[PDB]
């Protein structure tokens, strides 16, 4: 019971690869790296 | 992939005379050893069961041990005794006496070792060896107590192969013997520790089997002896033929043994009907597996709606269909779903195999693992704490040697064995 | 015990939503959409914490330039 | 140019049988590896060369290893009709069964085969000049064909490198179920999988029961019809290769089109044109109607339903008789119907081929003679179905150590059991980040 306890404790709290907090940041940053360098408005 | 049989004792020699006329019937070999079959199928699995003698002559792989010669006396008087290799038949010159430790412990250490080198000489022929299967009787003398014994040994000298056993176990109500306890409850210790598979038969299992599904009127040991010869055989089918879906010993055990303990299953063989009805219902799918789970045809006194199965095994001989077996497996789960374990998702193996046993169509051997089977062990527990409680017979057990303390460790065993089928089947998911 | 009649011995269809195996599935699902909408909402939050504490240090850069500037 | 088929067990094996026999037929090599005197002269052609190789005396002999741990099946193909047409080191037999464990056959019995079909794949690789990639069929029910088949995979992985493999894959039915312990082998297998294959397509017996009893009128199918069913498929996704068409497909478009993510790379597969003799002329059989066909559940080869997810890509096969305008057509109805839904960050979800040669037709098989047919494999998240009910059988199983004692016995970890059940439920949670909408991020 115990060990079953540890092991369903372990793998609720189990990472994913990918997110789109991740994403989203690397895109506004990327936003204002394309205005900076563009020379026309956008 | 070969096997090595050993049949001991007067049941085991009885019932491996049908057997071995069973296999050699299939594979069209003559009593005098000669094949004589007409396809090509029976030749290239020959070597399974048979090697092969100079000339055409074919052998089987078994070992004949007895204490007294009387049966061998009658087994190669038999129709098919020839074929046995005379050296293969090991015999001491006194009785059991029906007393499990003079079979263990005074002729059986006298005689195990030239059974040992028989069995090390045809394991050791073989270019990769199977299992083991041992045919006895656990009420016996020689059977129990010689029987374990050489099990013991192989168990030591091949640790890393299979152990599959058939077995005859007391009825409630039949006895044959006053001190059949005694020697149940010794063997069973030694079983539990010692087998990978063990499978167990009532002989008033195959007496309701003759009376009320084939109405005969005056059976016989040998009609019980065939139909036992008839379900040994079904099991290895998958092993010696082609099939859609090929299965073997070891992949049935890891299948059905959940635990390493819970290794006592029960038997069935479907396609039994009598030769006056037999000409009114044609064999199909339905009908084989309507029968495979009908308590009627199910070889031991337990039945099966006092328990719970936590895993079966289905082979399939014959040209047929694998969507109607899937359909049929999948509709007897969900409609009697509170017979089956609920923490285990699909309980039943299946396996098809093309070639049917000869004269039928179609045939299903049928192995299930349910915890029902505690009633036999229970009703032998009781038996012996009768006659334990007062020393009934043990005079005889302690002038051969045996410390009391033996009797007691295995009712304990027996009893823990008990208990823990008793425990899984009203374990829930909580 | 009983197999029941012929008729009735064929496959059942599948049907997702009512496989006692994929309950918790369907509840993730539905703990999911609360969990994006609580998620969004963190995440403007973090956004107007970042302006603020760019805005900050733009000040605190303006007031050090002025003070360098105005030595000489 | 080439292309290398790996069998391994006894789904693998048995699929070969009619993968090869229709390859045979359709090429026209006769089962003793060779043509008629009439078929030779005509204009010079090789298209066979894919799949078959010739030594000069005009002999053909295929690319593939056939492997298994028991005998029995391989015994069965070397006594059969083809045997001359294998070279008999192509097939290779151990003595005995992995016994349903995945233990038994990737770390006891396993070890001593697999250099054997290294030595074998390697005699292959030298006898090639624009391999293109490795195609694997096997099952992960049983234990030699997952063991057995992780291991390979692992050792090939090392040694050829970024070299594409594709896999056939036959996963355990939703309710059909053949043995008990099928939860721990699919789930051992999976996570060995995960990290070397590219592109992995599941197949489920009870799907194509299910088609064989709706379209086809057979009550009592056996596996000789679903192996041929999945023959046509594999012919239908080679065909690109070997024949002339308006619009190719080279194998490495169908991993460059189908896979967004490196982990996201198990795909689901139809067929269209799947009709009887009796029914397919009383009917036309128009691009409209078969690409209509494709779409519904009761056409698919895998046990699931497309409605409960969103299409990430599709890739779609025409072979026969077609016109581009009519797929055109075709797709753009399929993109107006309100029951297809693809995930918003994939607008052009849509990769076609179309080929020339129509489908053959085997003298026992039981599908008519059609001039044209429709195949398609695609990715969607509906998938991550068929992963919970296997990772929920395996928690109802692991809760009371069922089975463990087999797995540690035969020499396994009891840690492989934790970090295999990890893995799928992070593969599980990237089913379900990747399928959030990226809508209302204001
Ligand atoms: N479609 C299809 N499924 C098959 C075929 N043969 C076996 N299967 C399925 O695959 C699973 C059994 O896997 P096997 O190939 O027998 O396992 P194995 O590779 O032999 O592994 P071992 O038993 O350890 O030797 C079951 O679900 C069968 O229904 C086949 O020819 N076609
Ligand atoms: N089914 C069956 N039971 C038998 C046969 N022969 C003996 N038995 C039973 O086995 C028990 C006797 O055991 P036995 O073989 O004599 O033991 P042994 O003296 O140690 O060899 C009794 O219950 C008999 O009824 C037989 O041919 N078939
Ligand atoms: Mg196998």
């Amino acid at each position: 019971a115990e060990e079953n306890l540890k092991l369903l404790h372990r793998l609720e709290n189990v990472k994913p690869v990918y997110r789109l907090e991740k994403w989203e940041m690397e895109r506004d940053e990327n936003e204002i790296l394309v205005d900076r360098i563009s020379r026309y408005p956008y | 992939r070969e096997i090595v049989c050993v049949q001991a004792g007067q049941c085991g020699n009885q019932i491996g005379s049908k057997f071995w006329e069973v296999i050699s019937d299939e594979h069209g070999v003559d009593p005098t050893g000669t094949y004589q079959g007409d396809s090509d199928l029976q030749l290239e699995r020959i070597n399974v069961y048979f090697d092969e003698a100079t000339g055409g002559r074919y052998v089987p792989r078994s070992v004949l041990i007895d204490l007294e010669p009387g049966t061998m006396d009658s087994v190669r008087a038999g129709p098919y005794g020839q074929i046995f290799r005379p050296d293969n038949f090991i015999f001491g010159q006194s009785g059991a006496g029906n007393n499990w430790a003079k079979g263990h412990y005074t002729e059986g250490a006298e005689l195990i070792d030239s059974v040992l080198d028989v069995c090390c000489k045809e394991a050791e022929s073989c270019d990769c060896l199977q299992g083991f299967q041992i045919c006895h009787s656990l009420g016996g003398g020689t059977g129990s107590g010689m029987g374990t014994l050489l099990i013991s040994k192989l168990r030591e000298q091949y640790p890393d192969r299979i152990m599959m056993t058939f077995s005859i176990i007391p009825s409630p109500k039949v006895s044959d013997t006053v001190v059949e306890p005694y020697n149940t409850t010794l063997s069973v210790h030694q079983l539990v520790e010692n087998s990978d598979e063990s499978m167990c038969i009532d002989n008033e299992a195959l007496y309701d089997i003759c009376f009320r599904t084939l109405k005969l009127t005056t059976p016989t040991f040998g009609d019980l002896n065939h139909l036992v010869s008839a379900v040994v055989s079904g099991v290895t089918c998958c092993l010696r033929f082609p099939g859609q879906l090929n299965s073997d010993l070891r992949k049935l055990a890891v299948n059905l043994v959940p635990f390493p303990r819970l290794h006592f299953f029960m038997m069935g063989f479907a396609p039994l009907t009598s030769r006056g009805s037999q000409q009114y219902r044609g064999l199909s799918v339905p009908e084989l597996t309507q029968q495979m789970f009908d308590a009627k045809n199910m070889m031991q006194a337990a039945d099966p709606r006092h328990g719970r199965y936590l895993t079966a095994s289905a082979l399939f001989r014959g040209r047929m269909s694998t969507k109607e077996v899937d359909e049929q497996m999948l509709n007897v789960q969900n409609k009697n779903s509170s017979y089956f374990i609920e923490w285990i998702p699909n309980n039943i193996k299946s396996s098809v195999c093309d070639i049917p046993p000869k004269g039928l169509k179609m045939a299903v051997t049928f192995i299930g693992n349910n915890t029902c089977i505690q009633e036999m062990f229970r009703r032998v527990g009781e038996q012996f704490t009768l006659m334990f409680r007062r020393k009934a017979f043990l005079h005889w057990y302690t002038g051969e040697g045996m410390d009391e303390m033996e009797f007691t460790e295995a009712e304990s065993n027996m009893n823990d064995l008990v208990s823990e089928y008793q425990q899984y089947q009203d374990a829930t998911i909580e | 015990f009983t197999l029941g009649p012929l008729q009735d011995q064929s496959l059942p269809p599948y049907n997702d939503l009512e496989d006692p195996y994929l309950a918790p599935y369907w509840a993730r699902r539905e703990m999911l959409i609360r969990e994006t909408a609580e998620r969004r909402e963190e995440m403007r939050r973090q956004k107007r914490l970042e302006q603020h504490r760019r805005e900050v240090a733009r000040r605190r850069f303006e007031e050090r330039r002025q003070r360098e500037l105005e030595e000489l | 140019r080439e292309a290398i088929c790996i069998h391994i067990g006894q789904a693998g094996c048995q699929v070969g049988n009619a993968c090869w026999e229709l390859f045979c037929l359709e090429h026209g090599i006769q089962p003793d590896g060779a043509m008629p005197s009439d078929k030779t002269i005509g204009v010079e052609d090789d298209a066979f060369n894919t799949f078959f190789s010739e030594t000069g005396a005009g002999k053909h002999v295929p690319r593939a290893v056939f492997l298994d741990l028991e005998p029995t099946v391989v015994d069965e193909v070397r006594t059969g009709t083809y045997r001359q047409l294998f070279h008999p080191e192509q097939l290779i037999s151990g003595k005995e069964d992995a016994a349903n464990n995945y233990a038994r056959g990737h770390y006891t019995i396993g070890k001593e085969i697999v250099d054997l079909c290294l030595d074998r794949i390697r005699k292959l690789a030298d006898n090639c000049t624009g391999l293109q990639g490795f195609l694997v069929y096997h099952a992960v029910g049983g234990g030699t064909g997952s063991g057995l088949g992780a291991l390979l995979l692992e050792r090939l992985s090392v040694d050829y490198g970024k070299k594409s493999k594709l896999g056939y894959t036959v996963y355990p039915s939703p309710q059909v179920s053949t043995a008990v312990v099928e939860p721990y082998n699919s789930v051992l297998s999976t996570h060995s999988l995960l990290e070397h294959t590219d592109v992995a397509a599941m197949l489920d017996n009870e799907a194509i029961y299910d088609l064989t009893r709706r379209n086809l009128d057979i009550e009592r199918p056996t596996y000789t019809n679903l192996n041929r069913l999945i023959g046509q498929v594999v012919s239908s996704l080679t065909a690109s290769l070997r024949f002339d068409g308006a619009l190719n497909v080279d194998l490495t478009e169908f991993q460059t089109n189908l896979v967004p993510y490196p982990r996201i790379h198990f795909v689901l597969t139809s067929y269209a044109p799947v009709i009887s003799a009796e029914k397919a002329y009383h009917e036309q059989l128009s691009v409209s109607e078969i690409s209509n066909a494709v779409f519904e559940p009761a056409s698919m080869m895998t046990k699931c339903d497309p409605r409960h997810g969103k299409y990430m890509a599709c890739c779609l096969m025409y072979r026969g008789d077609v016109v581009p305008k009519d797929v055109n057509a075709a797709v753009a109805t399929i993109k107006t119907k309100r029951t297809i839904q693809f995930v918003d960050w994939s607008p052009t979800g849509f990769k076609c081929g179309i080929n020339y040669q129509p489908p053959t037709v085997v003298p026992g098989g039981d599908l008519a003679k059609v001039q044209r047919a429709v195949c398609m494999i695609a990715n969607s998240t509906a998938i991550a179905e068929v992963f919970a009910r296997i990772d929920h059988k395996f928690d109802l199983m692991y809760s009371k150590r069922a089975f463990v004692h087999w797995y540690v016995g035969e020499g396994m970890e009891e840690g492989e059991f934790s970090e295999a059940r990890e893995d799928l439920a992070a593969l599980e949670k990237d089913y379900e980040e990747v399928g959030a909408e990226s809508a209302d991020m204001d």
